[PDB]
């Protein structure tokens, strides 16, 4: 599932900005 | 006579903006007025913090200017400081003292104690349709005010958004945020939430702030972001691709609301036509939304996150702490002179 994918990613903690 | 219109409503919101925009307060605290508690986040930190003469408890965002300088982000620094002492909207958090020393900018906030979205959405998976339509409404209505005044905001997230004591939100972080007749340039954000016209180097708009709207609707609705990989340049790829999957609980009215908010040419944008934000607020998926009681925080809303007391930070993760060093010499003096 899209969700399972998502949990599993390297991005589901707080994501910093880029400059 | 008349009862005031929204023309009119605004107009007064930029002639109190602008005379404080052209003469910002400076220096109306200091360190020692202060107690420090705990760190709340993470150029610098945020900590919890209470004043010692009125036992108010605040939110001290700390910035090591030698960091400001390195990172090349002096200006942005200065903009975010001029303009949060200069607005004044029910859904933007409240500047109440800023200040400076030989190492630090100091930016002393309203202390929102509900903690992020960010956690709750994470720990909830997803809000649901009218739970992200309140959030969303405040969201649409502080853009209105922000894009009135020339504002672009240019960095809608979850992470910040702080969620008050009435469950309503409060939006923090205006390191990115400029007041910009026309457009702009500058590669800036959270790679899940830029316009694809950023990306490309185009120069941009208000719009982008429209774009992130549509990325924060589809991640409070589906619980993850309608762009996502493990690294930022897949990300890109995806948002400059035109393409988006929707979950098949998402209503035919959030998805059309979506397609029109991630519409990757700026010119067929919601937000971005000749209506501008009516288009939006007229949208079928805020047909039940009262903007004036939104407006007005007459609206119950989802939850209201649990409150132990003043000072309790339950609703916030823990960070590792660190002093505050301030050096005998003063850095950076003529970099940040009229902070
Ligand atoms: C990481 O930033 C925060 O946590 C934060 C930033 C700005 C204002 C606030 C107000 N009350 C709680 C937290 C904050």
């Amino acid at each position: 599932t899209t969700y399972a994918d998502f949990i599993a990613s390297g991005r589901t903690g707080r994501r910093n900005a880029i400059h | 006579s008349e009862q005031e219109s929204v023309k009119e409503f605004l107009a007064k919101a930029k002639e109190e903006f602008l005379k404080k925009w052209e003469s910002p307060s400076q220096n109306t605290a200091q360190l020692d007025h202060f107690d420090r508690i705990k760190t709340l986040g993470t150029f610098g930190r945020v900590m919890l913090v209470k004043h010692k003469e009125t036992g108010n408890h605040y939110a001290m965002k700390i910035l090591d200017k030698q960091k400001v300088v390195k990172l090349k982000q002096i200006e942005h620094t200065l903009n975010e400081k001029r303009i949060l002492q200069a607005v004044n909207f029910p859904f933007l958090v409240k500047l109440e003292f800023s200040f400076k020393d030989n190492s630090n900018l100091y930016m002393v906030m309203e202390y929102v104690p509900g903690g992020e979205m960010f956690s709750h959405l994470r720990r909830i998976g997803r809000f649901s349709e009218p739970h992200a339509r309140f959030y969303a409404a405040q969201i649409v209505l502080t853009f209105e005010y922000l894009h009135s005044l020339d504002l672009i905001y240019r960095d809608l997230k979850p992470e910040n958004l702080l969620i008050d004591q009435q469950g309503y939100i409060q939006v923090t972080d205006f390191g990115f945020a400029k007041r910009v007749k026309g457009r702009t340039w500058t590669l800036c954000g959270t790679p899940e939430y830029l316009a694809p016209e950023i990306i490309l180097s185009k120069g941009y708009n208000k719009a982008v702030d429209w774009w992130a709207l549509g990325v924060l609707i589809y991640e409070m609705a589906a619980g993850y972001p309608p762009f996502f990989a493990d690294q930022p340049i897949q990300i890109y790829e995806k948002i400059v691709s035109g393409k988006v999957r929707f979950p098949s609980h998402f209503s035919s009215d959030l998805k059309d609301l979506l397609r029109n908010l991630l519409q990757v040419d700026l010119t067929k944008r919601f937000g971005n036509l000749k209506n501008g934000v009516n288009d939006i607020k007229n949208h079928k998926w805020f047909a039940t939304t009262d903007w004036i009681a939104i407006y007005q925080r007459k609206v119950e809303a989802p939850f209201i996150p649990k409150f132990k007391g003043p000072g309790d930070t339950s609703n916030f993760d823990d960070y590792e702490e660190e002093e505050i060093r301030v050096s005998i010499n003063e850095k950076c003096g003529k970099e940040f002179t009229e902070f």
